[PDB]
């Protein structure tokens, strides 16, 4: 109960759609023979079913009164009320594989334009040497600030306008 | 009550579109920079890449992220 | 059709029915002030804009005033 | 009729005349370029607008440059 | 020795049965354009209106509306068949008028002796703003 | 639902806006046209070269704009 | 197949490759790892 | 000889050099990139040949290749479809019960959820329901068994493979000469003998040997694995005998001529087996067998090596009159040194085919359990359209290629071509009237229809109840081919088809055919499909007529096929070329043909198709195609809104995939409007102001961000909404007919 919502091992709608999905499942299940196939899959869908509202319910996901899990999108609310892995551990799970890419990338074009020519080198990727800047851009974060202090990361007013 | 916020709200998006229209207006048949030399109306022009490009980051996150939680819904 | 279809296909249709008219029997006899040509570039952006807009405002209307003045 | 105007970027490379499906265009001496040739407009009556002398150009931001006027029936590029 | 050839309407005509693409009531109030040409051989030659004439040895004559299918119609003899045509412009009171190549020699070939007209002695980045030719009568482009 | 329809108003205010603020800053020249200010405010185009200039004036901006300002009302 | 190779590291075969490289990466996360909505411990 | 056979060994070393270099093909590309105008220039340039090279013996080698390329992938993609129904499927149930039970040929991996599309298609069986119409191919064929069809599908594999090893010989290693290509009447002959002819008599001798037997043996009612095999059909002429009494005899009938003997298994019959509600297959048999002998004796017509035969130069230039000057002269001589004035006729005819095939197959349904299928109907229907009308457009195309790449004046003067060139004015202009007037009277009756039925006076509207618009025409054609076994084939027991009267054929408790009444609303829309072809036809034509010139733009054929405009000069010149013209043709074939398939979709749900009990048949919409299609709110309301209400509630079952993808077709289709209605000085400055962003985090790339071409954003965007569009109306049409029929 942060904004009105509850805790989903404690609302009963929750309760009432996973009875809603299994109910669903079971009279799905009920056509074929106990041993067959399409039972099989049928009771492994039953199974990750009940697996998902399990572990629903022990991560502490707030329901609404929908019986659906919602997403606390706030530190402050997540880290005080537990909930910090909704939003804010991914807000930075993916923020170091997205600065990830948008560092291999750019040392892969910065290493590539003192060449001869260097568009060849990027409709045919040199292999080896994005492989290597694939392995060792794994500390971009500390690449990234030991650049940003030099002025290395940004290019002055040697670029490009128009009439201003 | 529903014609109403939708009129209004109609006819807020032709105005607040007409306003970027004649300030388009303005920079070409009434703006001198010999005269704003320096001023803000200068510094936004002098920064539009920066403007545009920023505006361009905002909306380009704003419809991945909003048609992407849409379509995993 | 105002947007997709663009000027210089309807230039080269209206000169197709300006040859019509000037050959036809009996309508020679008509003719214009004004010289037809097709609808320029500003104006073809203009008008599908403009259609493009009252048709949204219609369909959006209609709607509106129906679907809530019907059940209530 | 367009407004038709040429620059002294040119270089004389003869171009524009060549691209031009109107004959608004001629080249005329002059002693600002290597080529010892400029361009000229002396046909604006006949002029369209379609703009293929400065698709040839070579000049960077173009030599000739048509301004899209007022539309007579030539301008208009009319049989009728 | 070249001063502003006339014309007759005596010179035939290329082979033509005759297109839905020819001529028009401007041609008949306005204006319309004759093209002349003396060709060597008989040969089979496209028409800027559509289907394909043949060319007869000697003079030709013919006629279009536009300046455009006229230098269309040059710039396929001068490139396919290597002649020299020039074409004219007719009014419907009889003046007739020289057009192509006014000095004779063609307008991507200096003549020493044409004058530049429309040409601007600076660049056109140095064009004024809007602002400076604001009420200039008519509307105005600051080309001038 | 509301969460992510206010994200949606927040897309198209500030892709109305990039179009808009694209067309009043640009509306003096870019690169492709450094010279825009010099055919006016509303023209076609300035022909299929330097790769085609398709919409490239500030009332071609305009006129893309009030599509997403449509949308976004 | 110097020039295999070459064509193996253009831009549509890399990016068909690494494209269901980083497909049939996250796939079998998501066949050993299933729904993850919420990052759990 | 002058038809031989004329190669030139290793014209072409197999080397991947080359593929390492892309843009090798063109001059201009072969330099690399720039601009990332480049590598949409490599994709667009990439097989058109007769712009890489001028030489036309190695253009028609690299079009024979490429075609041996195309059969290899058809054959992957047939064999891909046997292993299907193989390994994946429940055709060894659906055997046992096809009407009870759903063809399904695709599993899907139970991972993100997605196992909720394996539907209980019945049988013991979970996948996607298909509609291809496979299975009942097979039952027509005899395969009774997974085992034979995972042996043509290794056979599939083997042609493949046999197709691409073709493709790299006759290019790399033997590959023909220019005038083995010119050789027009050896390919006309060996095609309409060897292909045709002989491939008809060949299904002919499996129709005769092979299905006939175990189509019999099912349809009497026997188990698959009861059934005698095939081999044992043709070894044991005793068990033909016993399934066919003339068998017994022999061949000796067809060489004594008696061939009224082979009645039992060669028949006329017409209609349709009301056991299955297919055509009969003795029937098909008859069929193929006397299209075998026609098309040999088609085959063997023209003159190749012997003075006997043709030779269709002379024919085209006999045949001339007064009207049309020189006649058919020069056509010889344009249609065999230009692929691209055949692959306009062929596109032509071969769309019209698929259209013929797609009517014909509805009315005459060619295969056991397939008219009770109501959703492999639909889905026949509706693709092989769709193909046709795409072809058909690709023949406007190409014709304009001719028009402006292959056109020689010199070699046409005076012939039909030029003749139709100077008057192309009066042609594009009678269509122009032709099309207003279609326009019109087709939509504005529509127009009225919704204005009378708004304004309270449902008597002026026209309607069946009202003022009639009766098609006396095609009534009298349906009268004529019911009445046809009476007096003009009488050798017919009943008539080729349900559609034009009688009873109706019931299978499974559902409507195989029933006679079809065509009244005021079929009057409305078959002259609504009318206006929509003539103005499709003018379009395309006049993309065609006016490719190389017009009053507008005189030199159109020095500026190319593919062009985006002349400037905005002589007041615009925008979609001026024959490029632009088909780009606005395909708008109209998708406006045509989406009419034509819910004209289809409405009349078989309204008046053929639904259970029946034999005691007054109830259709699936209840028969309203004649009372509300009158009107544009009764296709909204009766067609769009009442029939999507199985697509949008579609979520947590089997068809939620069609669920998905009629709102992903929706966003496609829209997405293709931001294409269509922008421009391209937009984006180029949109991309100056991010590549200053680029700029200043040093991460500009080296081949340069361009915007998209004038006619490359219009390509995407007609493209992207020809998708939007017809996968839009895919999985209305399937998501609505897997549920209720
Ligand atoms: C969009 C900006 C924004 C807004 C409107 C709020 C709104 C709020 N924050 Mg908050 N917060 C934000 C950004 C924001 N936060 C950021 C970026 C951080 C740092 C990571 C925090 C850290 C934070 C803490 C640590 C706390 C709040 C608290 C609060 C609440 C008072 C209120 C719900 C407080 C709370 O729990 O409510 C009483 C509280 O203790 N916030
Ligand atoms: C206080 C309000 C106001 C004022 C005084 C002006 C004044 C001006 N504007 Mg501006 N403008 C405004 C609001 C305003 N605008 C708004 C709100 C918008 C956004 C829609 C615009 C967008 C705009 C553009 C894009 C342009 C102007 C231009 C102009 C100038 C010329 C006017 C003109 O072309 O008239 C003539 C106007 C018309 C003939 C209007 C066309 C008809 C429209 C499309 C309505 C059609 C709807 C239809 C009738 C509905 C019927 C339905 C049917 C079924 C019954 C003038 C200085 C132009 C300019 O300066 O040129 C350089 C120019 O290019 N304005
Ligand atoms: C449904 C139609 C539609 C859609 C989706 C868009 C989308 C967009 N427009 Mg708009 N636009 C439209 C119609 C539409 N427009 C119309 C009708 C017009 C009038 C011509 C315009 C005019 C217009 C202008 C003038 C501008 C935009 C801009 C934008 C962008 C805004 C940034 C954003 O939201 O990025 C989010 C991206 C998306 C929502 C689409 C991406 C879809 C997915 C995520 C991509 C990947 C899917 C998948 C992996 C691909 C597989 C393909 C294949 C392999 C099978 C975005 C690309 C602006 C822009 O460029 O901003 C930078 C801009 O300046 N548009
Ligand atoms: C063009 C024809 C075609 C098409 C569209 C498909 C499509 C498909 N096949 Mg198939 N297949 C084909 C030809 C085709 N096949 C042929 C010719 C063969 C014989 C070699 C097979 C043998 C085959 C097998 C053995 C299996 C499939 C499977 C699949 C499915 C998943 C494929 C996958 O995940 O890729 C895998 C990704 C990479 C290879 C990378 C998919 C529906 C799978 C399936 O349906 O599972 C239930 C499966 O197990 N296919
Ligand atoms: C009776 C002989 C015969 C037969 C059956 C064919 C059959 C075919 N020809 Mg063809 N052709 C022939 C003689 C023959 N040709 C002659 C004599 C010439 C020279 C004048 C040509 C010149 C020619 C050209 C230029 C082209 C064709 C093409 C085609 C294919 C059309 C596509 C199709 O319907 O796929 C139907 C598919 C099948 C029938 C599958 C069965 C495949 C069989 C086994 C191969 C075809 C029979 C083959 C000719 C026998 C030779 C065996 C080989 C070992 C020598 C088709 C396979 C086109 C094509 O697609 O090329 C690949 C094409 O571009 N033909
Ligand atoms: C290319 C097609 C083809 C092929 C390969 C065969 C092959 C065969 N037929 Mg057959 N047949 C065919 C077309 C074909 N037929 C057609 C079109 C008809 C209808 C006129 C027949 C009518 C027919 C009869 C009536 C009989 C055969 C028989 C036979 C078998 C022996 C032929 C013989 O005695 O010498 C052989 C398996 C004989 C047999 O024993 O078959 C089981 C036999 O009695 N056939
Ligand atoms: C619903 C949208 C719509 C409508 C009505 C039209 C209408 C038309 N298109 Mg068109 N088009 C459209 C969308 C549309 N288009 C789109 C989206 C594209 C994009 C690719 C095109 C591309 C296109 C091309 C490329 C061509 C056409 C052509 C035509 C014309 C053929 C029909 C005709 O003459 O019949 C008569 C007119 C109608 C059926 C329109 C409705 C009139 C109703 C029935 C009655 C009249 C109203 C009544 C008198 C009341 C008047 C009230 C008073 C106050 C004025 C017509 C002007 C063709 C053409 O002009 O040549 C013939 C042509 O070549 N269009
Ligand atoms: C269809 C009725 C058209 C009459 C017909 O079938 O063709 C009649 C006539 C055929 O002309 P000939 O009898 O000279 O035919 C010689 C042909 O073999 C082609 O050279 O064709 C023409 O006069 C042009 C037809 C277009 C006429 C436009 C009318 C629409
Ligand atoms: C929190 C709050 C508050 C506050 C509020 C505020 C502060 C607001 C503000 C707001 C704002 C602050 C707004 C603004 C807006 C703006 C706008 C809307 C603008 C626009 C612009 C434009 C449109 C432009 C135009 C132009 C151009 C284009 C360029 C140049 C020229 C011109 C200028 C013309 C209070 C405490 C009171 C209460 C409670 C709540
Ligand atoms: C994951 C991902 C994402 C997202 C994405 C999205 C958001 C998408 C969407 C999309 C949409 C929003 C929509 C779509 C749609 C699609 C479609 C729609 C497709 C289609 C295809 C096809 C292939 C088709 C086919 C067909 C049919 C079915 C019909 C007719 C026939 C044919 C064959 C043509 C992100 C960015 C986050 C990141 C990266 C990745
Ligand atoms: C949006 C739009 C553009 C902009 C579209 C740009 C130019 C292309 C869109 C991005 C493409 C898809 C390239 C992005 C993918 C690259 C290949 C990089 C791939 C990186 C990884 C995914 C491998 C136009 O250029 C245009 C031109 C004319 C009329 C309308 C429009 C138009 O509407
Ligand atoms: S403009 Fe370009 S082409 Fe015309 S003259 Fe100057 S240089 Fe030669
Ligand atoms: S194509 Fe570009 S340039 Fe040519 S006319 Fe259309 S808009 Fe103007």
């Amino acid at each position: 109960d942060i904004a009105g919502l509850t805790p989903c091992s404690e609302s009963k709608a929750y309760a009432k759609l996973e009875k809603k999905e299994l109910k669903t499942l079971e009279k799905r299940l009920k056509q074929y023979e106990a041993d067959s196939a399409p039972a099989v899959a049928l009771k492994a869908t039953m199974e990750r079913t009940k697996a998902r509202f399990a572990n629903y319910a022990k991560a502490g996901l707030l329901c609404g009164n929908d019986g659906l899990p919602h997403l606390i999108a706030d530190p402050g609310l997540a880290l005080k009320y537990g909930h910090a892995g909704e939003v804010f551990i991914p807000t930075f799970g993916f923020l170091y594989v997205a600065g990830y890419i948008g560092y291999v990338g750019r040392q892969y074009l910065i290493a590539v334009k003192g060449e001869a020519k260097p568009t060849d080198k990027e409709i045919i990727i040199d292999v080896p040497l994005a492989t290597k800047l694939a392995w060792q851009g794994a500390g971009w974060p500390l690449a990234a600030v030991q650049e940003l202090q030099r002025g290395t990361l940004l290019e002055k007013e040697e670029n490009i306008t128009v009439s201003p | 009550q529903a014609a109403l916020y939708t009129h209004h709200q109609y006819i807020a998006g032709f105005i607040m579109c007409g306003a970027f229209a004649h300030g388009a207006i303005f920079f070409i048949r009434d703006y001198d920079p010999e005269q704003n030399k320096g001023n803000v109306l200068a510094r936004m022009l002098d920064h539009k890449e920066a403007l545009i490009s920023h505006l361009s980051w905002v909306s380009l996150f704003l419809g991945f992220h909003t048609l992407g939680l849409y379509v995993h819904n | 059709m105002f947007l997709i279809s663009w000027r210089g296909y309807w230039q080269e249709l209206i000169e197709t029915l300006v040859w019509a008219h000037e050959k036809t029997p009996l309508a020679n006899l008509v003719y214009w002030k004004d010289k037809p040509v097709a609808l320029s570039i500003v104006q073809a952006r203009l008008v599908g804009l403009a259609h493009f807009s009252v048709g949204y405002i219609f369909t959006y209307a209609a709607f509106l005033i129906a679907s809530t003045s019907g059940r209530f | 009729a367009h407004i038709v105007k040429i620059y002294d970027t040119c270089i004389g490379c003869t171009q524009c005349v060549r691209a031009c499906p109107l004959d608004v265009l001629e080249m005329v001496p002059w002693d600002g370029c290597k080529a010892s040739q400029m361009a000229s407009a002396p046909r604006t009556e006949d002029c369209v607008g379609c703009k293929r002398c400065e698709t040839a150009c070579p000049t960077d931001f173009l030599s000739v440059r048509v301004y899209l006027g007022s539309e007579s029936t030539r301008s208009m590029g009319l049989s009728y | 020795a070249w001063t502003v050839p006339t014309l007759n309407p005596d010179t035939p005509s290329p082979i033509f049965g005759g297109s839905t693409g020819g001529l028009l009531r401007k041609a008949q109030t306005e204006e319309f354009y004759v093209i002349t040409w003396e060709a060597k051989k008989e040969q089979i030659f496209e028409m800027p209106t559509g289907g394909a004439a043949i060319m007869r040895q000697g003079p030709n004559l013919l006629k279009f509306g536009k300046k455009e299918q006229c230098l269309a119609l040059t710039t396929q003899l001068r490139n396919k068949f290597k002649l020299t045509p020039c074409f004219y412009r007719v009014f419907p009171d009889g003046k007739v008028q020289y057009l192509h190549p006014a000095d004779g020699v063609y307008p991507e070939k200096v003549n020493a002796g044409r004058v530049g007209a429309n040409q601007n002695m600076r660049r056109i980045g140095q064009n004024v703003n809007p602002i400076k030719v604001k009420f200039s009568g008519r509307m105005m482009s600051p080309a001038e | 639902g509301d969460f992510l329809v206010h994200h949606a108003i927040a897309l198209g205010l500030h892709t109305t806006t990039l179009i808009l603020v694209k067309g009043a800053l640009d509306a003096r020249g870019s690169k492709l046209m450094p010279d825009k200010k010099d055919f006016g405010y509303s023209f076609p185009c300035d022909g299929p070269g330097r790769g085609g200039t398709c919409d490239i004036s500030a009332y071609d901006a305009f006129y893309l704009a009030v599509f997403w300002m449509l949308n976004t009302i | 197949m110097k020039d295999f190779t070459t064509y193996l590291s253009t831009a549509p075969v890399i990016a068909t490759i690494w494209f269901t490289f980083t497909a049939g990466l996250l796939i079998e996360i998501n066949r050993y790892f299933p729904d993850p909505l919420v990052f759990s411990f | 000889k002058k038809v031989k056979i004329a190669v030139d060994r290793n014209p072409v070393e197999t080397s991947f050099e080359k593929w390492a270099k892309p843009g090798h093909f063109s001059r201009t590309l072969s330099k690399g990139p720039n601009t990332t105008t480049w590598i949409w220039n490599l994709h667009a340039d990439a097989h058109d040949f007769d712009s890489h090279t001028s030489d036309l013996e190695e253009i028609s080698r690299k079009v024979f290749s490429a075609h041996f390329g195309q059969l290899g992938i058809i054959f992957i993609w047939l064999s891909g479809m046997y292993f299907h129904g193989a390994r994946f499927s429940n055709y060894e149930a659906w055997l046992s019960d096809p009407t009870h039970i759903k063809p399904s040929a695709q599993v899907v991996w139970p991972i993100v959820g997605q196992e909720i599309l394996n539907g209980d298609v019945g049988g013991g069986f979970q996948g996607i329901q298909i509609t291809s119409g496979f299975f009942q191919l097979w039952r027509a064929s005899g395969i009774t068994s997974e085992l034979q069809l995972y042996t043509t599908a290794i056979g599939g594999l083997v042609m493949a493979a046999a197709m691409f090893f073709a493709g790299w010989f006759h290019y790399h290693k033997a590959a023909p000469k220019l005038e083995w290509f010119q050789n027009v009447e050896s390919m006309l002959n060996h095609h309409l003998g060897g292909l045709l002819g002989l491939g008809s008599l060949a299904w002919a001798g499996h129709q005769i040997h092979v299905s006939l037997p175990v189509n019999k043996l099912l349809d009497a009612g026997v188990d698959p694995k009861e059934i005698p095999l095939p081999h044992d059909l043709l070894l044991n002429r005793a068990i033909m005998a016993d399934l066919y009494p003339s068998f017994a005899k022999g061949i000796a009938p067809f060489f004594t001529l008696n061939w009224s003997e082979y009645s039992d298994f060669l028949t006329f019959k017409g209609g349709l087996n009301p056991v299955t509600g297919g055509l009969w297959l003795s029937d098909t048999a008859h069929h193929h067998v006397a299209i075998a002998v026609l098309f040999l004796v088609a085959g063997h017509m023209y003159r190749t090596n012997w003075g006997i035969g043709h030779s269709m130069k002379e024919i085209l230039e006999a045949h001339r009159g007064p009207f049309t000057g020189e006649g058919h002269v020069g056509l010889y001589e344009i249609l065999t040194t230009s692929w691209h004035a055949q692959l306009a006729i062929n596109l032509a005819l071969f769309g019209s085919l698929s259209i013929i095939v797609a009517h014909h197959m509805y009315a005459m349904p060619p295969y056991p359990y397939l008219a009770t299928d109501y959703g492999t109907q639909l889905s026949l229907f509706t693709h092989h359209t769709w193909i046709g009308g795409f072809c058909i457009v690709g023949a406007g195309a190409h014709a304009a290629i001719f028009m402006v790449r292959d056109y020689d004046p010199t070699n046409n003067y005076n012939n039909l071509l030029d003749r139709v060139i100077r008057h192309r004015d009066a042609i594009i202009s009678h269509l122009n009237w032709v099309c207003i007037f279609l326009g019109f009277h087709s939509f504005g009756l529509y127009i009225h229809n919704d204005t009378m039925s708004a304004l309270g006076r449902p008597q002026d509207m026209f309607s069946d109840t009202a003022i009639q618009l009766q098609p006396v025409f095609a009534q009298w054609i349906q009268n004529t081919h019911f009445l046809a076994p009476q007096l003009t084939a009488p050798n017919a027991l009943a008539a080729t088809s349900l559609t034009w009267g009688g009873d109706l054929v019931a299978v499974g408790g559902k409507v195989a055919m029933m006679p079809i009444s065509l009244g005021t609303s079929d009057f409305m829309v078959h002259h609504i499909h009318a206006f929509t072809i003539h103005v499709t036809v003018l379009i395309l034509l006049k993309g065609v007529l006016f490719a190389r010139s017009s009053r507008l733009i005189p030199d159109k054929a020095n500026l190319g096929f593919r062009f985006p405009c002349d400037g905005p000069g002589r007041g615009g010149t925008c979609q001026v070329s024959a490029w632009d013209h088909v780009f606005l043709g395909l708008f109209w074939m998708y406006n045509s043909l989406s009419i034509v398939i819910f004209h289809f979709s409405w009349k078989m749900q309204s008046d053929v198709w639904g259970t029946v009990t034999a005691s007054g048949v109830s259709h699936i919409t209840g028969g309203n195609f004649a009372q509300s299609a009158n009107t544009i709110n009764g296709w909204l309301r009766d067609f769009l809104w009442a029939q999507s209400s199985q697509v949008i509630q579609s979520y947590g079952s089997a068809l939620s995939a069609y669920g998905l993808i009629f709102l992903g077709a929706h966003f496609v289709w829209a997405f293709s409007l931001m294409f269509l209605f922008s421009g391209r000085g937009y984006w180029q400055e949109l991309i100056e102001s991010i590549v200053w962003a680029h700029n200043k985090l040093k991460v500009a790339p080296a081949i340069q961000p361009r915007a998209l071409s004038i006619t490359q954003g219009r390509a995407v965007g007609v493209a992207h909404y020809l998708l939007g569009g017809i996968a839009t109306t895919w999985s209305f049409f399937l998501a609505r007919i897997i549920s209720v029929g």
